[PDB]
């Protein structure tokens, strides 16, 4: 009864106002490309409208014809039909009513769900942040990843890049960073709080939804964002999701909040660039990419800031994630996107076959912020994993004296403790436990086989008798001298009952 | 706002279609058969207990 | 919430008084009769075994 009520009151409000608008003539429409006739005062990457009520940017500006990309199916646009120019430059809605929401490339709600009240609208194509306004970073963003939050640390404002080849564990990589800030979502003080976004790009609607419901079940969809450019969107959509995306982040970043933006993958807003770019006729470069394929990029990560305090305080970290083939990181997107961002996260697949998961390859991926952003206690014990692993590597091809023997057990004592599972992230602390009762030598009497037994074992322990010395650690931010005292003696009780 | 005879137009369809909502008015069979299909979708889906009061437990001890 | 988005808003306030009225079971120390073994040991450790040591 009251359903067609509530259909009523769409009608009720409609748009009257018919203008006197500006139009163009399609000389000729296919592929997705159309070449308007007139529209003489349309803009440079304007967005102009069609008859059916599709939308288009008008990207070529030649002196007879306007080459326009439509955002949709390409069908129902016949030759002479008419495109009024809107007279705005591409824009999505942006704010926090967006959260929770799945949304397409242009910020259309796509679960249903009702509309989006999106107060504001920003452009796609912005300015990334002069010099000035940025501050070097500061804060850890916390992964849950062991490996991760201990060898190669990602702070905020950094431009962190996944690069691996096909089925090595990206993604996965992606939705526990994701799932890992609930417990600062939920907690009180705002300057934890970090809202995600998610752009999937090229990602076929079962990936995207079986991860929109995987972010719900963890109770995770609170604070993210996710706008989905899957592959059946016409190339124009895919080409400009991670714009839109990262528009929806600097929102929050220029306001004093934090934002996590994930771009997955870059490699196939490139494959959609270089369509695009192929069929408005521009002439083709190397691999058949557009020569401005590194601009694309470029532009866009060069928008992961961390403002000063002047300017808000805000951050947006950014974590692209590219697809190697055979982990030929040599090709040509995967190293102009390495040399665009600042660490690196390289996944292998070897390391994922030979047990190690993530195959997070400690010994390649890197980190320039390194010591800054990350919390002293996991830089006083990640410091001497580090070295000891380091030292490992080298004599690891082989497996007699008792020294390097030693050094042998406790690298694969390290090893064996790095692992970890899926959509489980850790709290700082408890990764700190465990790396500390790993690398002081306590491990070393166990069998590796059964370190994980241990790892999990040793976490339900603490997590239940000692919560108070984990509090401490959290609160303290340090192993303090008597927080380290007593993490010994939790560590040599347990180990010998067990 | 009394002038867009559409929107008017629309406003009345719309009140006879109230008026005339004693049942599916022209559901025709497609109406039925679709009800049925996803009805059946979700019943499975869901479960098969007693669709109506408490199905009682009746647990074991350790 | 859940009443105010169904039509037999009856039923399902039904099911919440229901709900209301009965509880669960718990189960008990039947399975603990383990108890008996400690008395024995206040023989071993206490009295043969103590007084034998
Ligand atoms: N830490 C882990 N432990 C166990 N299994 C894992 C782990 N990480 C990833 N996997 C496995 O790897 C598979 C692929 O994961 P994921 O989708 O993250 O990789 P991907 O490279 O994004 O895949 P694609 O690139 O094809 O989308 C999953 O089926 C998952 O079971
Ligand atoms: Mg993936």
């Amino acid at each position: 009864a009251e359903v067609s009520s509530i259909l009523e009151e769409r009608i009720l409000g409609a748009d009257t106002s018919v203008d006197l608008e500006e139009t163009g003539r399609v000389l000729s429409i296919g592929d997705g490309i159309a070449r308007v006739h007139g529209l003489r005062n349309v803009q440079a990457e304007e967005m102009v409208e069609f008859s059916s009520g599709l939308k288009g940017m008008s990207l070529n500006l030649e002196p007879d014809n306007v080459g326009v990309v439509v955002f949709g199916n390409d069908k129902l646009i016949k030759e002479g039909d008419i495109v009024k120019r809107t007279g705005a430059i591409v824009d999505v809605p942006v704010g926090e009513e967006l959260l929770g929401r799945v949304v397409d490339a242009l910020g259309n709600a796509i679960d249903g769900k009702g509309p989006i009240g999106s107060k504001a609208r920003r452009r796609v194509g912005l300015k990334a942040p002069g010099i000035i306004p940025r501050i070097s970073v500061r804060e850890p963003m916390q992964t849950g990843i062991k490996a991760v939050d201990s060898l190669v640390p990602i702070g905020r404002g950094q431009r962190e890049l996944i690069i691996g080849d096909r089925q090595t564990g990206k993604t996965s990589i992606a939705i526990d960073t994701i799932i890992n800030q609930k417990r600062f979502n939920d907690g009180t003080d705002e300057k934890k709080k970090l809202y995600c976004i998610y752009v999937a790009i090229g990602q076929k609607r079962s990936t995207v939804a079986q991860l929109v419901k995987r972010l719900t079940d963890a109770d995770a969809m609170k604070y993210t964002i996710v706008v989905s450019a899957t592959a059946s969107d016409a190339a124009p959509l895919q080409y400009l999701a991670p714009y839109s995306g990262c528009s929806m982040g600097e929102y929050f970043r220029d306001n004093g909040k934090h934002a996590l933006i994930i771009y997955d993958d870059l490699s196939k807003q490139a494959v959609a660039y270089r369509q695009m770019s192929l069929l408005l006729r521009r002439p083709p470069g190397r691999e058949a990419y557009p020569g401005d394929v590194f601009y694309l990029h470029s532009r866009l990560l060069e928008r992961a800031a961390k403002m000063n305090d002047a300017f808000g305080g805000g951050s947006l970290t950014a974590l692209p994630v590219i697809e190697t083939q055979a982990g030929d990181v040599s090709a040509y997107i995967p190293t102009n996107v390495i040399s665009i961002t600042d660490g690196q996260i390289f996944l292998e697949t070897e390391l994922f076959y030979k047990g190690i998961r993530p195959a997070i390859n400690v010994g390649l991926s890197v980190s320039r912020v390194g010591s800054a952003a990350q919390t002293r206690a996991m830089k006083q014990v990640a410091g001497t994993m580090k070295l000891e692993l380091a030292q490992y590597r080298e004599v690891a091809a082989f497996a007699l004296d008792a020294a390097t023997q030693q050094l042998l057990s406790r690298g694969v004592r390290l090893t064996e403790l790095l692992k970890q599972g899926q959509y489980s992230p850790m709290a700082i602390e408890e990764q700190v436990a465990v790396i500390y009762a790993g690398v002081r030598g306590y491990l070393d009497k166990l069998e590796p086989s059964k370190i994980t037994k241990f790892e999990n074992a040793f976490l339900s322990h603490v997590i239940s008798q000692h919560q108070a010395l984990l509090g401490k650690i959290r609160t303290d931010g340090k192993i303090s001298e008597e927080s380290d005292a007593k993490l010994k003696e939790i560590v040599t009780n347990f180990l010998a009952g067990f | 706002d009394p002038v867009q005879k559409l929107f008017v137009d629309k406003i009345r369809e719309y009140r006879t279609k109230r008026q005339t909502s004693g049942g599916p008015v022209d559901a025709g069979p497609e109406y039925q058969q679709d009800l049925d299909r996803e009805l059946f979708k979700l019943k499975q889906m869901y479960g098969k207990a007693d669709m109506n009061t408490f199905p009682n437990f009746t647990f074991e001890d350790p | 919430y859940y009443k105010a988005n169904v039509a037999k808003a009856g039923l399902v306030d039904d099911f919440e008084k229901k709900f209301n009225a009965l509880k669960v079971p718990i189960p008990e120390d039947k399975y603990t009769a383990q108890v008996d073994a400690e008395e024995k040991e206040d023989v071993k450790s206490c009295a043969e075994f103590l007084t034998q040591s």
